[PDB]
């Protein structure tokens, strides 16, 4: 069905998210059981580490497409970020590591992230019909290897320890080095121009310089959210000045600030709603077993599933206001569980979080995989600093609002936390329900200005 | 996923005993323990449990006599039962759930332990 590098590609980019959502969906836990954070400390210090891995892909971008090459990037960021995974399960041994581990997969995520993708569009004729699908299965392939890491790393770590599934890990991102390797022979004639040119070691210098420099800055940041707080508040209102003084431009901006509260409510998987899974919700679905934590393993469950049908079934504007009333309903549903539909004990069925779920991984088709193209067909490299930018505020934000969902660690008593996830979560739900519905209403005047 | 107590028995009103509670697989550390009794024709009922960052939980009638403590080195969690009474007579299991609630129901608790028989008799020495 598809040209032979399509299926490096998928394999490779299956294999990288496997590693990197290894790591994702046990840091909260790790933060507070192994470095023994306080549930806040984990949650702020958790948004400071996904602001970083999310506001460093423009980099990744920029340095695939005019220094390196985007095939030299790919090993490169492969590289960087199997060295951050096996240095996080050092941090084992030396605890004082984590922090440098955590900016390596950091500015590792931000070298990689952007490259396959591209590489992946370079496959087929410009428009190639089979475009469309090719990118629907790469998603696809994004939720796959998410799917495994959120349901098996728990496991792994509870039966292994930490160490052994960073190492995994790091094992996970080594072959995904290994496929692109034996597979180079499939993308010889595909990629960036600097691809193709000999290497520039100056250039290759200068980007393993600002790389390493980068990783002490990420480790600073995450070690003192308070500093990044003001670091990314005073960046966005003087890229607000500065995008303010530069009509549909005014497009991508609104579509942004709601992006950002898409991610706000995307931080909460990791942390919030993964707190109660934990706390307040039974460990056992169609009579078995599972480890509370693999519930994140969730939300790619249901893309993995979501987007074909999706991908066979207004424009820009109606399509993100239909996401975020999905994400609202997502936590009312999430309100509505702990508030009415809760034992004696205090702990709701887990169909109520499989619900949850569900609504919050419709919401990231509609608004997720569909803003960054057209947020570009509306409007450059300015926008694609900014929305990077913008996006890591919101994982800010997010861990920001998790805490107040924080439970201190001698509370023992689930009637005691209830009360206090639903206030949050019903909250966030009337929040993002009023914000959809201003979304709706602009929904006209924003088609005419895509006009 | 399958937990091992230990050190049930028989004891005169007044005296102790300490039920210890081990996992094997999965690390222990990661689990609330509850300790659960059942006693002749009554339901099982919380006694007592330690989340896994060392909050406590207890029945009212059990305070001030147990104790639930945990070492981390062994995991393995330990319920130190003193001035013991007869009607704390019963089979003794331990119970384990992920995280930190110690929830009062068994349906809050995936990982059961077979239980230990713990007597309590009135006996007393003749004076
Ligand atoms: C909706 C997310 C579900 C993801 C599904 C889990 C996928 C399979 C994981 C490995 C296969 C099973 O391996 C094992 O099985 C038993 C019963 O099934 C489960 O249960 C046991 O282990 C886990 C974690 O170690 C504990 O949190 C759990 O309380 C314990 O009873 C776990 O899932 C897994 O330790
Ligand atoms: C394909 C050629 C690979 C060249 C790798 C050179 C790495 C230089 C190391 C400089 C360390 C700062
Ligand atoms: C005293 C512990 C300090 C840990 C720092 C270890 C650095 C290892 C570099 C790979
Ligand atoms: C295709 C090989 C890329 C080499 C980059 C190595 C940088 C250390
Ligand atoms: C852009 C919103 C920032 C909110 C700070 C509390």
């Amino acid at each position: 069905q598809q040209p032979r590098p399509f299926f490096m590609i998928f394999f490779v980019e299956l294999w990288e998210r496997f590693g990197y959502y290894g790591v994702q969906g046990v840091l909260a836990v790790f933060f507070v059981k192994q470095l023994g954070f306080s549930q806040e400390q984990a949650f702020v210090t958790f948004g400071a580490f996904a602001a970083l891995v999310y506001g460093l892909i423009s980099i990744g971008g920029y340095v695939g497409d005019h220094l390196l090459g985007t095939k030299r990037t790919i090993v490169l960021g492969a590289l960087v970020l199997a060295i951050g995974y096996f240095m996080t399960g050092m941090s084992l041994l030396k605890p004082d590591l984590i922090f440098i581990a955590l900016g390596t997969i950091a500015v590792g995520n931000g070298l990689f992230k952007a490259n396959p993708a591209s590489l992946l569009s370079k496959c087929y004729p410009p428009k190639d019909p089979r475009l469309d699908g090719a990118f629907t299965l790469f998603y696809m392939s994004i939720n796959i290897g998410s799917l495994i890491a959120l349901s098996l790393a728990p496991v792994i770590a509870d039966r292994f320890g930490y160490s052994v599934t960073y190492n995994l890990c790091g094992a996970g991102l080594i072959i995904a080095l290994l496929v692109y390797i034996a597979c180079r022979g499939m993308v010889k004639d595909i990629g960036s121009e600097p691809d193709f040119r000999p290497m520039s070691f100056s250039k290759l210098l200068y980007v393993l310089l600002g790389s390493v420099v980068m990783i002490f800055v990420c480790a600073w940041l995450m070690h003192n959210v308070e500093v990044a707080n003001l670091v990314l508040i005073v960046l966005s209102i003087v890229v607000t000045i500065i995008f303010f003084r530069q009509n549909k431009m005014f497009v991508a901006f609104v579509l942004m600030l709601e992006a950002v509260v898409f991610y706000i409510l995307y931080a909460q998987m990791p942390t919030s709603l993964n707190f109660f899974a934990i706390n307040n919700v039974h460990h056992e679905i169609l009579g078995f077993s599972i480890n509370p934590v693999s519930f994140q393993a969730l939300n790619p469950f249901w893309v993995v599933l979501a987007s074909p049908i999706l991908a066979g079934i207004l424009s820009m504007p109606m399509k993100f206001t239909l996401g975020m009333f999905m994400c609202s309903l997502g936590f009312l549903t999430a309100a509505a569980a702990g508030m009415w539909f809760a034992d004696a004990q205090g702990l709701t069925s887990p169909w109520f979080i499989v619900l949850v779920y569900l609504f919050q991984s419709l919401g990231e088709l509609f608004i997720s995989a569909l803003g960054l193209a057209m947020i570009a067909a509306l409007v450059m490299g300015f926008i694609l600093g900014m929305w990077f930018l913008t996006q890591a505020a919101a994982f800010l934000l997010g861990g920001y609002v998790a805490t107040f969902t924080a439970v201190p660690d001698n509370i023992t008593d689930p009637l005691e936390t209830l009360p206090v996830y639903t206030n949050v979560f019903g909250k966030i739900g009337l929040v993002t329900l009023g914000v959809a519905v201003v979304m709706l209403l602009m929904v006209p005047w924003l088609k005419r200005m895509i006009a | 996923v399958q937990l091992v107590e230990s050190g049930g028995g028989l004891v005169q009103a007044g005296g102790s005993l300490r039920l210890s509670c081990a996992a094997s697989g999965p690390t222990l550390s990661n689990y609330a323990v509850g300790w659960f009794r059942q006693a002749p024709g009554k339901e099982r009922e919380f006694v007592a449990g330690i989340n896994w960052s060392s909050g406590l939980r207890y029945k009212d009638v059990v305070k001030g006599r147990f104790t639930v403590s945990r070492d981390n080195v062994k995991d393995t969690v330990y319920l130190q039962m003193n001035s013991l009474k007869p009607e704390d007579t019963a089979v003794y299991y331990c119970a384990a759930r992920f995280g930190g609630m110690l929830p009062l129901q068994p349906s809050g608790y995936a990982n059961w332990g077979q239980g230990t028989q713990v007597t309590v008799s009135s006996h007393h020495h003749h004076h």
